[PDB]
């Protein structure tokens, strides 16, 4: 009963590129060095602008409008920082040692340490984007596992209709590798090697969850409304 | 009101 | 490395044969369940248990070619991960229940007797149900386990052999998976199913240690020394 | 050292 399943590969490719968010900016201020309720409110005010966009994108992931509102909330609530930080690591990619939260806003673990506790972050982070550029991470690859990060994190906190998409999703990557010229035990073995990464990537959401959860309580930068909700989300 | 995510949804564009 | 010399079939036998035991509880059934006693049932077979785990870990074809900050390494980051996917295997054919022990079987219910714990409940159970709607099988289990302990802290020179096992095991995967009669397609989709287990058995690893965190600054449950320190490890 | 060190190096 869903149209996702009639996509072809180059079809699902094709529908996810086209669903990509925009780049977003941060605030022009050359103001340096950044205290730490400086970068706080910069990265705070720029997740709270890329969750709206985010919306968007989810609602045009194949599969994803044929589940409930609660069923779309609850795989949100539960993915958002894991989508958030993947784009991220992604962004980063070609810039080697840095992060690009936004194009006028390229850090260093240095400017890590002007935050309390996210220098461990900020590493993890890194590690995890020369992963993606020592594999050759490819943007087609890339919207394929942003995709799996939303369909997945939360499927086993609630099924069916998902798991036939994120098969869909399997056969789009296997299908992408094989066009770039993989034999067919490369094409698995890199399958393995992205999908580990997810696991990399749910344990740098949940320590940076903790760590915002940290932020609010010690009251050290203002969160909106939908931080705070999607926060709460993880009690 | 109830949720920021649900009107986020239900408008999605 | 002798490890990266191994078939497939040689890989799975090896890893069947280094299968840690199932230990029994120190249940006393006519003890009444307290919060304390509970938490003091759970964590003293998770004592014992790591003993167990780490002799396995010697035997997980090309560990014992890591140097031994290297090994340390990675079982202060996964071991929570390797009891609970254990746990969950145990679990399998005994649904709404978890089987810490042949003599410690436990349902939510019963979980809520140590605060907070019910929600960590859950998400074992559900995996048990997802594992068990998989008809997840002991050598596919096995491998899984292995992959957990040469991943989970592999980001945080020589980690190109740890990368040239895991894709030995992904290799070893898709070989049990062929040899069921499963077509390519479906291979490659198993494969991703399973792997994408491994992200949510992150997420109840980590919750799980902020959870046995909050138990021994509480002053609980008296926590060995061992566990003590593999505690310490993610702080 | 630690404990996981020793029953590691045994
Ligand atoms: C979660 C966090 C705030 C948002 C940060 C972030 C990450 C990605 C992104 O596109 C925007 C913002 C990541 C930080 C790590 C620690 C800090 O609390
Ligand atoms: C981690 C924990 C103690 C160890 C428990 C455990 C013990 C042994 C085992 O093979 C698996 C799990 C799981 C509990 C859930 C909450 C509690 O803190």
């Amino acid at each position: 009963n869903s149209l996702a399943l009639s996509l072809t590969a180059d079809q699902m490719v094709s529908a996810l590129l086209d669903a990509e968010p925009p780049i977003l900016y941060s605030e022009y201020d050359p103001t340096r060095p950044f205290s730490e309720a400086s970068m706080m409110g910069l990265l705070t005010n720029l997740a709270d602008r890329e969750l709206v966009h985010m919306i968007n994108w989810a609602k045009r992931v194949p599969g994803f409008v044929d589940l409930t509102l609660h069923d779309q909330v609850h795989l949100l609530e539960c993915a958002w920082l894991e989508i958030l930080m993947i784009g991220l690591v992604w962004r980063s990619m070609e810039h080697p040692g840095k992060l690009l939260f936004a194009p006028n806003l390229l850090l260093d673990r240095n400017q890590g340490k002007c935050v309390e506790g996210m220098v461990e972050i900020f590493d993890m982070l890194l590690a995890t984007s020369s992963r993606f550029r020592m594999m050759n991470l490819q943007g087609e690859e890339f919207v394929c596992l942003k995709s799996i990060i939303l369909l997945n994190s939360g499927v086993y906190t609630f099924k069916d209709h998902i798991h036939r998409v994120l098969d869909k999703i399997t056969d789009t990557l296997i299908h992408l590798m094989a066009k770039a010229g993989l034999t067919l035990q490369q094409q698995h073995q890199r399958l393995a090697q992205l999908l580990l990464i997810l696991s990399h990537i749910r344990h740098m959401s949940n320590k940076g969850m903790e760590h915002l959860y940290s932020m609010k309580c010690k009251n050290v930068v203002p969160l909106s409304d939908l931080l705070l909700e999607m926060l709460d989300a993880h009690r | 009101k109830h949720k920021i995510l649900h009107r986020l949804l239900q408008d999605s564009s």
